[PDB]
């Protein structure tokens, strides 16, 4: 099980590493949408075998819908402000996250 | 007549770009049909200057996705479309490729299926993994597979904007 | 459900390009939904970086296709497309291609309905965009005739499908 | 050991989260440095649980000599290409991804 | 009447203007399709006014069936020999030209 | 008058199969030279018949010089971009082009 995390792990990286040569072409906005992308994929890759919370459900749902979904008519300032801290407010429970 | 003019052009309206992907698989059944509208499509100059990759492989496909930053979910299916260069007349050509792509997307919603073309992918490693020789140039990559969310319009501009009658500035 | 499927692709997979046009003006009401099915193509980032110009006046039409060799015969209408450079992706440009696929987008309209075209994309760049009165920053890409078709519908020859199509690998 | 890397994983997905916000803040070039920067730390993940190569450890060295230490120079369009380039030989391999 | 066959005739000359233009991007065996696609051209408006002869009308539909029709498959050598010859045929006529 | 002008038209379109045919002998730079060619042949029964506009003569003048001058030492690229902008302001005109 372990060695099959590593292997996704390695197409990730592959991924941020593609998405960061891109960048140097793509227009401004792009490196919030891609590191949100790259988001989304590492917590569908935790949800496979990391900590379960109902609250990281919500989080990848939302990342979906923002990336799978319509494009446009999307702000990026408030949105990622409530996504961050949804997220950190679940990761600052002592269960999610080991010390 | 009327009604198979109505029910087509209600298949291209309705074409809406695909990014989630069921875990169905595409039968070949039912992406020979798309090849074939795929193909039905106008080049330059009858050259049939282009190259599709028809990739289903799932290590394949991964490997694609990976080095295509375009593609967000796994898809069934990938088509590699390249400008074919040895048949080549910056090229005019290589927009009729870009043709082909889209008489591709209109397919998958012939079979109720849907693609999403992308351009934004590393060139170098995309072609490595397809083993394309040196002339041809991947251009585009079409994420296609079974639809796994309902479709939504995008946004679009009034039709006085991007639409004009005989001149410039004139609705 | 396998009969739309079918109709949908015999209507996309029998779309032949008309080069020899009627006598028969595009009336406005064979035009709009042409518009309207055209418009609904892929836009690089829905940037929907692009401009189309619909010619109908017949001197307009006559000195576009005498500065283009392209057109063939005298089209009751034309149907300029052109990339928007004000809102380029990341400044060839990838949205060129967006304009080409909703000139895809462009014959297929014209074909369901019964009307014919093709892509004409040779034409002196210079002339047609002082003749269509173009600013700067709209490139003009292709200027399609589209008009009632007079000829009937001859397949062209076509390449092998095993040299133009693979799976998942080349030459295999 | 597998939930370890999952915590890790909810962890990177914050810093992901975090990058993708303060991009906006942050010059258009910072958007290459954030993905590399993300790169290496999902190598790191990887480096002791994911297939083990040399290539990968070359790799990861290569960019924390990058990110880390020296700030400055550092070319992106010929960098990100040659890490990336790097990183695609080491994933064809069949023992580093099997399917 | 004479000054619509002008207009005409300024309209074919900017015409063979701009395919002498595009004949320096064009391949190689446009040469002769440009030629031929004036030449059916200038019949389609010598037919309007000029002189009538049925032959000069089966000229003009063998053009419009290379150009007009599907493109491919075609052989220019014979083809181009059969229709120069039938035209000289028609001209050789003393009542179609005048001395 | 009308006759007379349907006969040149005869003899052009005769001249313009006679070149198709043999610049498939003739090298590729040909192809610019004999639609040029062709261009001035057709503005010269345009001269008597036609639209009478000063920039037109001045053309006309300028594919003379081209053709009957010596050869070589010809830019076709630029030349030809240069006179069918010239025709094209020509044919703006309401007075040469009506409809
Ligand atoms: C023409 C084009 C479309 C793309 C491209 C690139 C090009 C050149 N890249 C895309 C991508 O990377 N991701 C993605 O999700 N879509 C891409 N598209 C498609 C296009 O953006 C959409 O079709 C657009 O949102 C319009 O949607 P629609 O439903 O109205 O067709
Ligand atoms: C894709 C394309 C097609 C063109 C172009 C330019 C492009 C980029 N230009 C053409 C032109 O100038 N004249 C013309 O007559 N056709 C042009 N076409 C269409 C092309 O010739 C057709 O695709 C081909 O002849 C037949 O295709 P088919 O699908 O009908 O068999």
């Amino acid at each position: 099980e372990v060695r099959q995390v590593g292997e996704e792990l390695l197409l990730l990286a592959a991924y941020l590493l593609s998405s960061g040569r891109g960048l140097l072409d793509e227009p401004r906005q792009y490196g919030t949408f891609r590191c949100l992308d790259a988001a989304r994929r590492v917590l569908a890759l935790a949800a496979g075998t990391g900590p379960h919370h109902p609250e990281l459900d919500a989080l990848r749902g939302r990342m979906d819908d923002v990336m799978c979904g319509p494009m446009g008519d999307h702000e990026l300032d408030t949105l990622l402000d409530q996504m961050c801290e949804r997220l950190a407010t679940v990761l600052e429970d002592p269960d999610v996250i080991s010390d | 007549p009327s009604q198979r003019s109505s029910h087509a052009l209600q298949t291209l309206t309705t074409r809406r770009a695909v990014r989630a992907f069921a875990d169905r698989p595409v039968d070949d059944s039912l992406l020979d049909p798309m090849l074939d509208a795929m193909l039905a499509a106008p080049s330059a100059s009858n050259k049939q200057a282009w190259a599709f990759v028809a990739v289903r492989e799932r290590r394949a496909l991964r490997l694609l996705r990976a080095f295509s930053p375009g593609i967000i979910e796994l898809p069934p299916l990938v088509v590699a479309a390249c400008f074919d260069r040895s048949r080549a007349v910056w090229d005019e050509g290589m927009l009729c490729v870009a043709m082909a792509v889209e008489n591709l997307l209109l397919a998958a919603h012939c079979l109720g299926l849907g693609g999403c073309p992308s351009g934004s992918f590393r060139r170098g490693p995309v072609r490595r993994l397809l083993g394309l020789p040196d002339h041809l140039e991947p251009l585009l990559l079409v994420p296609i597979g079974h639809p796994a969310r309902p479709l939504a319009p995008a946004p679009r501009r009034d039709r006085n904007e991007v639409v004009s009658h005989e001149r410039w500035g004139t609705g």
